[PDB]
RNA sequence: UCGACCAGGCU
DNA sequence: ACTACT
DNA sequence: AGTAGTTATGCCGGTCA
């Protein structure tokens, strides 16, 4: 359901970390906790806007015209 | 060891199994 | 028991309350749309023409 | 509309957004919280109609109930609980922020009152400013047990010529209560008087709570470390208290109580020992809490909460049950299919050993769960009965 | 324009009970021995000990109405001590004989006194500053 | 309402400005009133709290699985070695002022739902209008302009 | 449905002025200002600094209810001296002040690296 | 929608409406409808 | 799951063992030993109710087995495997439970009814029924914009596929008086 | 130099972590509120859709657009279209971007804030320009696309602030505290054994002197010296997002000045 | 103009 | 599910 | 025995002539 651009809590944008995030977790093997880090996501308000969103579009785009 | 005890945390790939073959409405179906 | 011990009537609203720390205890906050539906038939009267010709 | 009270009339003041919004102390009275309900609003259409409405019954009139001839609202919540904090001996307000609860009084006669503390640094005292809202000519006196003129654990209340002289603000002085705070200005002074009492009591004390805070966690429901042990094993001794009377019965040597089975005499001496055991374990841990307790601060107050819940939270939750006796042998001989046959002993029975912090066994968990279960029902069927009497 | 009580105390002992910021404490006259002497004192503006010689006053100014700031950098001042209270004077017990005792009440912090001389001095007027030197 | 059948509707919304917030800038979403644990005794709410905030930290998936071996020790130790005070509580500053709160609040992430149900879908108000037939009385329900 | 515009949090509406000024009667010389369109931004700092003013006898500030963007603030002064004037300095005072601060920001900010 | 599938009625106050032992493992203990038919109506 | 006490080497234990779990882990990482397999090998059990009340069974597999010869004092406080007739031992406790319940975390630390209202309440939320939302035509629908999968989790939602289908958002929550509103 | 003095501890692109000394804590507050609140910036406002197909709504999508962070600098001369004597809109009050995307690609096309394409003239002045800090440089993932999925849009930037709307923000974030060392007793501690080993230090205990228990209760302690940290989105400079709120406060100050003033006249 | 019956959900 | 009356 | 009469307030899909 596409990553939300900036924090609800903060407002700090987020919306590019996306596609990121899922590359140091898949390609530079990391762990989450240190994914997150090293996007810059400090506070918990950003990080768990990011650790949390569940990228729903996929599925639907998964479907035809 | 293929056949030691089971703790704790063995119970659940067992449930898994459960649901990967029964699903959560098989009762309806059946 | 339905129709005349009890009935549904005009001039009457209802929504979901909430708590206002603000208020004084016998007052009452009124959704501004809700102040708009419903009325009151006042009389004219020299006492209230002017106030009156400038609601209508 | 289970009393007059539940029809009261309002002055309308339009407002945004889209909720009737009302004075939290009407609260009681109509029996309204905020999880979502809805109320009812009717506008009178002539100019006697409207004449009753403000002369007989307006909420200010309402406010000492003949019900029960006292007062029927009083002051609840954050007021109540933030109304004792600013009152606490230890509570002192410096100039900047005296000055702002001052003009927050909307009749404040713009004569600021002299610090109780020159010395120093000018300071003034809880009990001070919120006796700005208490007009004058309000004479209140209680005593509650350690009270004395000079009460030291500052019982009771004594305030004069409308002025907080001694004592803790709580619920026995500006709640509902009977001699209350409000039964007196209301009156002593008029509905109307009293009717803008709530206004400013609030305004002032909320004003400060805003400020003060006040929260609570799970920080807030353990008990400390030995207190805990020391709980644990008065549970314990009360488990073998039980398992002697159960032994000392399967060798026929009890004394059937006239008019009772042994068995009947039997589980009266066991539950008394488990809920005498588990209000033991409670009293424990609510001691236990220091002052800077939140959950303990507010059953201080008396906004909410109470002993059993510190209780169950934190100490013991406490011996499960259905139609009185303890949980049956649904199952043959037993309670669950996970004992073993004629189990009579506590953790079989329904006894909930655990505290909500420590987290329910499987059990446990099953067996206040039928416990629970019951008290819907009937609350389901209270109700109707409830009702239809009432009509 | 005038005090009411003069006097200097021991501290028997100083009490918090479960209050972070003030103590009751309680001390005897070194003159009368009928003058008794208990009061609450916000110990973080004015710490307290046992065992001091404590400076007692009253008197009903300070040489009413609306309280003002300083300004008063430089204004009367009966301000010679280190800690000024002003509270009010609720019940004069008589501790029978010919010992009586007054309770004066500082927005809450509360006090109690003892002998007997304060006849044509301790008025049960709401006035009263309490005063402590040393 | 949250997953402890603690209801409740919004009764006003404030900008972050208005928010209390912690020194490290963080601000809430959501307040609620200490006043709804007491007697409602829903520990659990307080717990997903404690574990959920340690687990937004550690980017670990919390487990507030039944009956575990998991406390509210243990999580206290984690969110300990996160630097958070143990306990969840934060110092916390009044929004207007700026100046601290006396009082220290439990904060953090906890999963709330936004059930349906909302107020202006039943928001409802008449004055004169529609009439049943048989009855000559007014028509029933918000939809048909009832009363 | 029922939401004010935004807007209307700082846009002074038809005909109404940031100030408005009523001499309260409560007591001697000491005034109510309403600002309208304002919050405790204002608020707040007017006050603080007006409880500098030595002459200054009595400064307060409340924002009625939350729903609307207004606060009134209210000034009392030793006599002879007006407290509308109070109030202009005070805010010179700030405004000054914040000056001050902006320069002292802008020189240290200068003399940075990265 | 789950929950909705693996629910159960009891066409028809005390013995039947409440959770009894041998429903352990079977039905759920706390998922039950409030009022009228609380307890009647049943999740497995 | 059965205990049988088939154990020439020690005391009574489960049928199934170590080996059966891992050779079962096998088959879920290739997305051939299924459930079906753990029924036919006689490793476990269907027990109706009736049947039920003939049989002993063991809550934890571990706990309730091995012998006794200190205690976390924050964990809760448990009873005993104060028996060797042990027929049958319980998958895992939590699966008393059914969808709704099965959300709530920790569900054990709440009182009783708490738990059922959640359980009735979970059922007004919002979030994502389908992913083909878009293409229904039914009567009213309400889909969530930016569903979050919980922080906190129950082992049991993996199956009901709550993560992947929420109703619901993280929300920073504070707990304080505040302006009182 | 004169007043209130600053002390920049470290200090980026991003943040200007920094100690604001010798101020009022109200003014300290007050200039928080503003950097957060009342700071001028543009964001989008208003998107014309005229084709859409992809698995998002219309204003789905159209809010989002509104988060994007846009250019900022020179914000401080375009007007707010409220003010400005066009009916409706000019360039002399707006920024007009556009938007066009198809999946041609035959997996999942990605529509980018690097997409917008500003169309109205900007007059040559630092506005409207989709800021991106992203290292692929495509910034903010507006969304996807399948096949022939089409999206084709217009937006209209206009000058804005929090108070309106949160995507007027341009502070985002902003880290304040003061007396670490509780010194005022401006907090009261809730623990169980011992305050101070239960509740952490901060960083900026250092950079003040520690208590030493001796000493009595210093009541005249007032309160000065705040370690605050502004964080930016973009829009503005870190450094701007803290002097614009310094100006803005001070202009606000001001109107009352002015208000006195006309207000003299009778 | 606009009804009945049934069933289900919220307080 | 409960309760009284002809 | 047989014989009837009740049962909380209020609000918000789907077939039938
Ligand atoms: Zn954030
Ligand atoms: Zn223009």
């Amino acid at each position: 359901m596409i990553v939300p651009v900036r924090c609800f809590s903060c407002g700090k944008v987020v919306g590019d970390k996306w596609e990121s995030y899922l590359n140091l977790l898949q390609e530079d093997e990391l762990d989450e906790g240190t994914a997150l880090s090293r996007l810059g996501l400090k506070r918990y308000c950003c990080r768990r806007m990011i650790l949390t969103h569940v990228d729903l579009i996929e599925k639907f785009l998964r479907y035809n015209p | 060891d293929e056949s030691a005890p089971i703790t704790a945390e063995d119970s659940w790939a067992v449930i898994s199994a459960f649901f990967r073959e029964k699903g959560l409405v098989s009762q309806q179906l059946d | 028991r339905g129709n005349l011990m009890g009935k549904r009537v005009d001039f009457s609203a209802r929504t979901v309350i909430s708590g206002d720390p603000n208020l004084e205890l016998d007052q009452v906050g009124v959704p501004k749309s809700i102040a708009k539906t419903l009325t009151y038939p006042e009389v004219v009267t020299p006492y209230n023409i002017d106030r009156l010709t400038q609601l209508v | 509309s289970l009393h007059k009270m539940s029809m009261m009339a309002h002055r309308v003041k339009v407002i945004p957004y889209s909720t009737f919004r009302l004075n939290l102390s009407v609260t009681s009275p109509y029996n309204a919280d905020f999880d979502g309900d809805e109320m009812n609003l009717h506008v009178p259409q002539s100019e006697e109609t409207r004449a009753e409405l403000s002369q007989l019954c307006a909420v200010p009139l309402q406010i000492v109930s003949p019900q029960s001839n006292k007062p029927c609202m009083g002051i609840v919540q954050d007021t109540l609980c933030g109304i004792r904090k600013l009152t606490l001996r230890d509570t002192f307000i410096e100039l900047d922020q005296v000055l702002n609860m001052l003009y927050w009084v909307p009749d404040w006669d713009g004569v600021i009152p002299t610090p109780a503390i020159i010395k120093p640094k000018p300071l003034w005292s809880g009990k001070q400013i919120l006796s700005v809202a208490i007009p004058n000519g309000i004479h209140l006196q209680r005593f509650d047990e350690g009270t004395t003129l000079l009460s030291p654990k500052d019982n009771g209340m004594l305030i004069i010529d409308g002025q907080i002289i001694f004592g803790v603000v709580e619920k026995k002085t500006v709640g509902s209560s009977n001699g209350g705070l409000i039964h007196v200005v209301t009156r002593e002074k008029g509905p109307q008087v009293c009717a803008k009492l709530f206004g400013n009591i609030q305004k002032v004390v909320n004003f400060w709570l805003l400020h003060n805070g006040f929260s609570t966690g799970i920080g807030d429901t353990i008990a400390d470390g030995p207190t805990m042990r020391e709980i644990t094993e008065t549970i314990a001794e009360a488990k073998k208290k039980v398992l002697d009377v159960t032994k000392e019965a399967q060798a026929n040597l009890l004394t059937a109580k006239h008019g009772m089975t042994l068995r009947e005499s039997f589980e009266d001496n066991v539950v008394r020992f488990l809920n005498e055991a588990r209000d033991k374990a409670g009293r424990l841990a609510e001691v236990n809490l220091k002052d800077l307790n939140n959950v303990k601060q507010m059953v201080m107050a008396g906004s909410k909460g109470s002993f059993i819940n510190i209780a169950q939270m934190s100490a013991c939750v406490g011996q499960q049950s259905v139609e009185g006796k303890r949980i049956a042998f649904g199952f043959v001989d037993r309670t669950l299919p996970h004992f073993s046959k004629d189990d009579y002993s506590p953790e079989s029975k329904g006894f909930v050993e655990n505290s909500y912090l420590r987290g329910l066994t499987p059990q446990e968990f099953f067996f206040h769960a039928m416990g629970g279960r019951e008290g819907l029902i009937d609350t389901a069927v209270k109700t109707a009965e409830t009702g239809y009497i009432q009509r | 324009s005038n005090t009411l009580f003069d006097d200097i105390f021991q501290v028997s002992e100083v009490d918090p009970g479960r209050y972070n910021k003030v103590c009751r404490i309680e001390a005897a006259s070194t003159t009368q021995d009928q003058c008794k002497l208990t009061l609450d004192i916000n110990v973080e503006l004015f710490p307290v000990a046992a065992q001091d010689s404590l400076t007692v006053t009253i008197a009903s100014s300070l040489n009413t109405r609306s309280w003002r700031p300083p300004q008063a950098g430089d204004r009367s001042l009966a301000d010679d001590y280190d800690y000024v209270m002003y509270g009010t004077a609720y019940k004069f017990e008589e501790v029978s004989k010919d010992l009586i005792a007054v309770y004066y009440s500082f927005g809450g912090l509360l006090m109690r006194l003892e002998g007997n001389y304060r006849n044509l001095n301790n008025l049960k007027q709401e006035n009263a500053y309490l005063l402590i030197r040393r | 309402a949250s997953r402890h059948g603690q209801k409740g509707t919004i009764g006003i919304t404030y900008r972050r400005e208005d928010m209390p917030f912690t020194a490290e800038g963080i601000v809430p979403d959501l307040i609620i009133n200490p006043h709804a644990i007491p007697s409602r005794m829903t520990v659990a709410h307080l717990i997903e709290c404690l574990l959920s905030k340690v687990a937004a930290l550690s980017g670990n998936e919390g487990d507030a699985s039944p009956f575990t071996d998991i406390t509210v020790e243990g999580i206290s130790k984690l969110l300990r070695e996160h630097g958070y005070q143990s306990r969840g509580f934060e110092v916390m500053y009044n929004g207007h002022t700026g100046k601290k709160l006396m009082a220290q609040i439990f904060f953090g992430p906890t999963y709330y739902q936004r059930l349906r149900h909302m107020v202006d879908d039943k928001i409802h108000a008449r004055a004169r209008g529609p009439m049943q037939v048989l009855t000559r009385q007014p028509v029933e329900g918000r939809s048909r302009d009832g009363g | 449905m029922n939401a004010p515009d935004r807007f209307e949090l700082f846009l002074l509406g038809e005909g109404e002025s940031k100030l408005k000024i009523d001499p309260d009667t409560k007591a001697p010389n000491a005034v109510v200002i309403t600002f309208e369109k304002e919050d405790h931004t204002l608020g707040n700092l007017i006050r603080a600094e007006l409880l500098n003013d030595r002459k200054v006898l009595f400064a307060a500030y409340k924002v009625e209810h939350p729903f609307f963007a207004r606060f009134k603030l209210r000034i009392q002064t030793t006599e002879g001296y007006d407290p509308k004037d109070a109030l202009k300095n005070a805010c010179n005072s700030i405004i000054n002040k914040l000056g001050a601060l902006k320069t002292n920001f802008e020189t240290e900010w200068n003399l940075q690296t990265l | 929608t789950l929950s909705h599938l693996r629910r159960t009625n009891t066409p028809i106050l005390a013995k039947p409406r409440q959770l009894h032992n041998t429903h352990w493992g079977l039905v759920c203990p706390a998922e039950t409808p409030e009022g009228q038919a609380c307890g009647l109506v049943k999740n497995l | 799951f059965i205990v049988e006490d088939d154990e020439s080497l020690g005391h009574k234990e489960l049928k199934v063992r170590k080996g059966h779990i891992a050779k079962l882990m096998a088959t879920e990482y290739q997305d051939e030993y299924t459930w079906s397999s753990l029924l036919n090998e006689g490793l476990v059990e269907y027990i109706d109710a009736e049947e039920e009340e003939s049989i002993l069974i063991a809550m934890q597999p571990e706990d309730l087995e091995p012998a006794e010869a200190d205690v976390d004092p924050a964990k809760r406080i448990r009873v005993s495997h104060h028996a060797t007739t042990f027929t049958h031992c319980e998958i895992h406790p939590s699966m008393i439970l059914g969808v709704a319940a099965s959300i709530i975390p920790f569900p054990d630390h709440n009182q009783s009814p708490r738990n059922t209202y959640q359980s009735a309440m979970g059922k007004q939320a919002m979030g994502v029924f389908l992913t083909n939302y878009n293409v229904r035509m039914d009567t009213m629908a309400n889909i969530l914009y930016y569903p979050q999968k919980p922080l906190g989790t129950t082992r049991a939602m993996e199956y009901l596929k709550f993560r992947e289908l929420p109703a619901g958002q993280n929300a920073i929550v504070a707990i304080a008086c505040y302006s009182g509103y | 130099e004169e007043g209130p003095q600053v002390k920049i501890r470290e200090a980026s692109k991003d943040n200007v972590d920094f100690i604001l000394s010798n101020v009022d804590l109200a003014m300290a507050n007050s200039l928080r509120r503003v950097m957060i609140a009342e700071i001028p910036t543009l964001a989008i406002d208003s998107v014309e859709v005229e084709t859409n197909t992809t698995v998002l709504a219309d204003e789905f999508i159209a809010h989002r657009l509104g988060l994007i962070p846009l250019q900022s600098m020179d914000i401080e001369q375009l007007e707010y279209s409220r003010d400005c004597f066009c009916e409706d809109h000019c360039d002399k009050c707006s920024v007009v971007l556009t938007l066009q995307a198809f999946g041609e690609s035959e997996s999942t096309t990605n529509v980018y804030s690097k997409d917008l394409v500003i169309v109205s003239n900007l007059m040559g002045r630092n506005i409207g320009h989709p800021i991106i800090q992203d290292k692929e440089g495509n910034g903010v993932l507006i969304c996807k696309l399948r096949k022939g999925q089409e999206l084709k849009l217009t937006c209209v930037a206009k000058k804005g602030i929090a108070k309106e709307h949160a995507k007027w923000g341009p502070a985002a974030a902003i880290e304040f505290e003061y007396d670490p060392w509780n010194k005022l007793k401006h907090t009261d501690y809730w623990y169980e054994q011992d305050s101070a080993k239960e509740w952490p230090q901060s960083k900026n205990c250092e950079y003040e002197d520690p208590p030493n228990e001796g000493d009595p209760f210093d009541y005249k302690a007032q309160a000065d010296t705040f370690y605050m940290n502004v964080e930016s989105v973009g829009s503005i400079p870190v450094d701007q997002v803290v002097v614009r709120g310094i100006d803005t406060l001070q202009k606000k100050v001001a109107s009352i000045l002015l208000a006195l003033t006309q207000m003299d006249q009778d």
